């Protein structure tokens, strides 16, 4: 769907981490673990919140209506 | 000062790593719970939706709205709507905010929590402004729009407690650790060959004295020192989560005292 | 009575009964109703 | 959490852990018999049209169908239809007795015989309750 | 669908007193207070502090069912010492530690950077 606004585990503000994540990846060629660390996602719960997430919205917008 | 004792090790906008000497276990615990579930906050708790031709469902959005951290610094001078005398909500117990978004571009239009617009009368109180720790200034990605897509809705933020919903947490994660050499034997370490070589050393071991095999078990000892770290979402600065925590705990201990006097009447 | 936004097309056809299918300029049937006015609320929970 | 049950973090649930959308589609159609016989989509009135449901029809617009905003619940009528038998007999479609939710979309189209027919689809979000299998 | 509302954890109901005090019929000079709309946050704190008072013979709390925000505190005191006072001194004692804790934290905070 879309980046959960808060991690379930503890509920850390991650909703504002998505774009910044995708940039760290592709823009400056970082690896997801490093990328996730630079976003200050330390504890592994809120960490998997981003890594394991799938952006199905990009697909949903594809439909005209 | 006198009893319980604090010692900051690290401090920041978002974290307070400290050491809480000379306190009961019970109290140092009860404080962490209160810090999680009982310091009040403002958060969106009603969404009237005018138009949503967006890819997402109404309530699915409504939901994320609830999760967006709103400034709750001056929260103590906002009221519980349940307490307010006004019918439904008012400008003295609820912030109202507006969200308008329409996709103009060919490119995907994003909707951030920056796009939230306060509308009700804050009347000076430092309240309701979406927290933005984002680097480019648009914290939290509410939604995404295609070309002709619109989303028009109105959110009434209320004072709430995390006990009632985890949105109203200022909390996040509270680190917590005592007796980093098991000198109290509060665990029995599972091992295969060697407890010591297999279990890694807690960072809080540079702070205490390792036991001596030349020593026997100190059985009289109690849990005394406590190594916490409070992290804050941001709807309340860090220092305040701990303070208001101590405040609230104390506050509710008190209503028990008062309640005992209320009963004494004939 | 009442207005029906075309499906595969974008519009606000307000046709009624005995007008029957389908749409305007589109040619295809399949009409979706349009959102109500009497707005609903959501607990944000 | 004994005997293949489990304990779920109520707090993390609120953050939206294991939440689902739930869409149900109801469907009805104008008669299938006669040359001077045709069931009609309308909001009937209990006057001489007796044989109605327990639930309110009050959420039915004039054409006999709800609008894609209205919350429905209990035995709310969702599709209004009368079968004119010689004033009328009711043939309206109540929202499932045990369900409740908000109308998502209403599809009015004709069928291959030139029959007007309708597809109403309701939406509930379902949050992990005590007793839900995982 | 069968869930209780969530305010029901901290909001009292239709005539539910906060405390309820009942004479324990087992041991003499003992009492069992019921705390509606509270939990381990409060109970564990009151019990642990009651166990520092050296005229308290017995002190323990318990949540009889997690469905419900409520708990029972059982208190026995030495002859002559009324248990309610044992509760009162107990609460106050906590409040004083908490206050000291708050100020001690504040001064520490006011010395930092970043
Ligand atoms: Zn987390
Ligand atoms: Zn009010
Ligand atoms: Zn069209």
């Amino acid at each position: 769907m879309i980046v959960p606004v808060r991690c379930f585990s503890c509920g850390k503000v991650v909703g504002d981490k998505w774009e910044s994540y995708l940039n760290l990846l592709q823009e400056d060629e970082l690896d997801e673990g490093t990328a996730l660390s630079r976003l200050g996602l330390k504890r592994y719960c809120c960490r998997r919140m981003i890594l394991t997430h799938v952006d199905l919205i990009e697909k949903f917008l594809r439909y005209n209506p | 000062e006198e009893g319980p004792q604090v010692k900051i090790r690290e401090a920041s906008k978002d974290n307070v790593d400290f050491i809480l000497s000379n306190v009961d276990l019970a109290m140092a615990n009860s404080l962490r719970r209160v810090m999680i579930a009982e310091i009040p906050t403002l958060a969106i708790d009603s969404v009237e939706v005018e138009t949503n031709t967006t890819v997402l469902a109404d309530e699915f959005i409504a939901h994320r709205l609830g999760l967006i951290p709103l400034q709750s610094m001056d929260i103590e001078q906002l009221e519980y709507s349940r307490d307010c005398f006004c019918e439904d909500h008012c400008d003295k117990c609820s912030v109202v905010l507006t969200l308008q978004a329409f996709g103009e571009s060919e490119s995907t239009t994003n909707v951030y929590s920056k796009d939230l617009v306060i509308v009700s009368n804050l009347m000076g109180r430092n309240i309701g402004h979406p927290i933005i720790q984002d680097k480019e200034g648009n914290g939290v990605l509410i939604c995404k729009l295609r070309k002709g897509q619109e989303l028009k809705l109105t959110c009434v933020a209320k004072k709430g407690i995390a006990k009632e919903h985890a949105k109203w947490g200022p909390a996040a994660a509270i680190e917590f650790e005592y007796d980093p050499w098991n000198k109290l034997k509060h665990t029995d370490y599972w091992y295969e060959q060697d407890s010591a070589k297999e279990w890694p050393q807690s960072k809080n071991c540079e702070y205490e004295d390792p036991p001596n095999e030349g020593d026997p078990f100190d059985y009289k000892a109690q849990a005394d020192t406590f190594y916490m770290n409070v992290e804050s979402v941001g709807s309340i600065p860090v220092d305040q989560v701990v303070v208001r925590g101590i405040d609230t705990l104390q506050k509710k201990v008190a209503s028990i005292l008062l309640a005992l006097t209320q009963m004494d009447q004939d | 009575t009442l207005k029906y936004i075309c499906a595969e097309c974008s519009s606000k056809l307000s046709l009624s009964r005995t007008d029957a299918v389908r749409c305007k300029d589109c040619g295809h049937r399949i009409l979706l109703k349009a959102r109500t006015k009497r707005l609903v609320q959501f607990e944000a929970r | 959490n004994q005997e293949d049950s489990m304990i779920m973090n109520q707090s993390s649930i609120d953050r939206g852990l294991f939440r689902s959308l739930f869409f149900r589609s109801y469907m009805d159609q104008e008669k299938k018999y006669g040359m001077s016989i045709t069931e009609t989509f309308e909001k009937p009135q209990r006057t001489n049209t007796l044989r109605m449901k327990h639930g309110t029809y009050d959420k039915l617009d004039d054409d006999g169908l709800i609008a894609p905003g209205v919350r429905v619940s209990g035995e709310d009528v969702i599709i209004g239809k009368t079968t004119p038998i010689s004033s009328k007999r009711d043939a309206s479609t109540p929202l499932r007795s045990t369900e409740n939710g908000i109308v998502d979309q209403v599809l009015v189209t004709t069928n291959q015989d030139g029959l007007k027919f309708v597809k109403v689809r309701v939406r509930t979000t379902k949050i992990p309750q005590i007793g839900d299998k995982f | 669908m069968n869930a209780p509302d969530r305010f029901e954890l901290f909001l009292l109901g239709e005539g539910e007193s906060k405390l309820k005090i009942d004479p324990d019929t087992k041991a003499p000079n003992a009492v069992v207070i019921t705390f509606e709309k509270e939990d381990h946050t409060l109970g564990n704190l009151i019990r642990a502090e009651l166990l520092n008072d050296r005229k308290v013979l017995f002190a323990a709390y318990k949540v009889e069912h997690p469905f419900f925000a409520r708990f029972k505190l059982r208190i026995q005191t030495t002859e002559g010492y009324d248990p309610k006072d044992a509760l009162k001194n107990a609460c106050n004692s906590i409040i004083n530690k908490l206050g000291a804790l708050k100020t001690n934290f504040e001064t520490e905070w006011n010395l930092q950077t970043l």
